[PDB]
RNA sequence: AGGGGCUCUCGCUUCUGGCGCCAAGCGCCCGGCCGCGCGCCGGCCGGGCGCGACCCGCUCCGGGGACAGUGCCAGGUGGG
């Protein structure tokens, strides 16, 4: 619809029951979920790789 | 320490602005409201279209001032003719005065109101 | 001993590209209004340029303890205000009405203010001491006064504060103040302060008159030239010997 | 228009407030959307970096 | 005598003191705007011999003219 | 082999079309409550400061610069 009819609509008709719902699609929601997860996991493994390679002079 | 500029921009610091306490009023008295109700309503219209509006749509029709709006016309009619007004439709004529149709509330009757006014 | 396990040190690092910068102090990098920029650059300009000795002498002000001692002495002899003055006039009128008569009764010694007044006093050798503010902002109403007091041999001092002079003479600002003759119990206070001031100013006037001022570079420039001098000396000291 | 040499719309993260800032770099040939570009004295010598 | 000393000093315009003062005041008048209100006369002896008196109702305006 | 003087080091972001502000923590204080009721003293509700986020400093930072430029005069050129 037009934006001013969006004003007089209801919240359910304007969004989807999901995080980022009504602004992003489900596919890119899933991709951003697993991208956030995997990048945090890679940061964890680099930190523990240094922490195990503290074994030199 | 401990006052710190956390912004690279100096803004004009807000100061006190006093209200006016004048030593004398610039004019003596308040001006008279020259648009009172008798100034609002000039006279009724008594043409054949006017009579049709009276007997059909329970509505009167006046020639009123050019400065008057629908609220002032409705209040002036309800006050000096002691009736109730459903609505007001106004136009400006090609001579330059405002013709206002005023439709009354249904419990009142345009026939006997026009009889009390004397345009009948 | 009973501490909660849910509390946790969660630090944030403010490296480049990491968590955003804290609201630290920015006071050196502010876009200041033009009058602030004007007065700061005027102060900077005075320090940078070669300032002639007739203004350097006004830069050379007085020691703090002797300044406070002189102010105590001047507060002893400050002029009178309007209300106490009119009290004096009404008291004089009632005693004249009854009954001893004219009675000038030894009109007290007082300070004398204003540059025209003290110029007349120095010119006719009436003043015991002259005190001149160091920050007369049109600095040409007083630049002749040290040479004049030197030639007439009256001891003069450059005090640090024009508002302080003005407050002792009950106004906003005042340029100079002259000391004329004083009562007997403060003659000794003078008889220390006058030769202190004279040894600080009149006896070394030629050094003052030829000593120039200003002409110092900025901190960045002196750091750069000091880097260059130590970066030559650090190997020249090893070449020598 | 009136130019043809394409422009790259690149989004950077502002370092002093929570905001994202967009630039209009001249696009060097070979760069593509979704890639990262780096700006600074310690950026690596790749195509598109500053 | 003070105003006479200021008058002779302002006639000695090519002295080092006066050329310093003139250059620094010219710099700051250049940094100010073109039409400007001064809070007090810069040259009080000149202003009073031209008619100014230190009363309420005498004001001083500094004007900058592009010369040539 | 403990180190200081001597430099690069007082630098923490590069496999990914994610997120990031409005401070956690520590230390020191101030108030009320019951209250051990014996005081750094028990705990319950609050509030502040500092470090976190080093200290000073005189030009915001960088590039030029007594040239350029501008004013006035002088010579050339000037069918625009
Ligand atoms: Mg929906
Ligand atoms: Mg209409
Ligand atoms: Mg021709
Ligand atoms: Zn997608």
């Amino acid at each position: 619809v037009r934006p001013k009819v969006l004003m007089r609509l209801s919240k359910t008709k304007k969004h989807v029951s999901r995080a980022y719902g009504g602004s992003m699609c489900a596919k890119c929601v899933r991709d951003r979920i697993k991208r956030a997860f995997l990048i945090e996991e890679q940061k964890i493994v680099v930190k523990v790789l240094k922490a195990q390679a503290q074994s030199q002079k | 320490k401990k006052k710190i500029r956390t912004s690279p921009t100096f803004r004009r610091p807000k100061t006190l602005r006093l209200r006016r306490q004048p030593k004398y009023p610039r004019k003596s008295a308040p001006r008279r409201n020259k648009l009172d109700h008798y100034a609002i309503i000039k006279f009724p219209l008594t043409t054949e279209s006017a009579m049709k509006k009276i007997e059909d749509n329970n509505t009167l029709v006046f020639i009123v001032d050019v400065k008057a709006n629908k609220h002032q016309i409705k209040q002036a009619v309800k006050k000096l003719y002691d009736i109730d007004v459903a609505k007001v439709n106004t136009l400006i004529r090609p001579d330059g005065e405002k013709k206002a149709y005023v439709r009354l509330a249904p419990d009142y009757d345009a026939l006997d109101v026009a009889n009390k006014i004397g345009i009948i | 001993k009973v501490v909660n396990p849910l509390f946790e040190k969660r630090p944030k690092n403010f490296g480049i590209g990491q968590d955003i910068q804290p609201k630290r102090d920015l006071t050196r990098f502010v876009k200041w209004p033009r009058y602030i920029r004007l007065q700061r650059q005027r102060a900077i300009l005075y320090k940078r340029l070669k300032v002639p000795p007739a203004i350097n002498q006004f830069t050379q002000a007085l020691d703090r303890q002797t300044a406070t001692q002189l102010l105590k002495l001047a507060h002893k002899y400050r002029p009178e205000t309007k209300q106490e003055k009119k009290q004096r006039l009404l008291a004089r009128a009632e005693k004249k009405a009854a009954g001893k008569g004219d009675v000038p009764t030894k009109r007290p010694p007082v300070l004398r203010a204003g540059v025209n007044t003290v110029t007349t006093l120095v010119e006719n050798k009436k003043a015991q001491l002259v005190v001149i503010a160091h920050d007369v902002d049109p600095i040409e109403l007083v630049v002749f006064l040290p040479a004049l007091c030197r030639k007439m041999g009256v001891p003069y001092c450059i005090i640090k504060g024009k508002a302080r002079l003005g407050r002792l003479v009950h106004r906003k600002t005042c340029t100079t103040v002259a000391f004329t003759q004083v009562n007997s119990e403060d003659k000794g206070a003078l008889a220390k302060l006058v030769e202190a001031i004279r040894t600080n100013y009149n006896d070394r006037y030629d050094e003052i008159r030829r000593h120039w001022g200003g002409n110092v570079l900025g901190p960045k420039s002196v750091a750069r030239i000091a880097k260059l001098e130590k970066a030559k000396a650090k190997e020249l000291a090893t070449k020598l010997g | 228009p009136g130019r043809g040499a394409p422009l790259a719309k690149v989004v950077f993260r502002d370092p002093y407030r929570f905001k994202k800032r967009t630039e209009l770099f001249i696009a060097a040939e070979g760069i593509h959307t979704g890639q990262f570009v780096y700006c600074g004295k310690k950026a690596q010598l790749n195509i598109g970096n500053v | 005598g003070a105003y006479k000393y200021i008058q002779e000093l302002w006639r000695k315009k090519q002295s080092d003191v006066m050329r310093f003062l003139l250059r620094v005041r010219c710099w700051q008048y250049r940094q100010l705007s073109a039409l400007h209100r001064a809070p007090r006369p810069t040259r009080p002896d000149k202003a009073r011999r031209l008619g100014y008196k230190a009363k309420q109702g005498y004001v001083i305006y500094r004007i900058r003219v592009r010369r040539g």
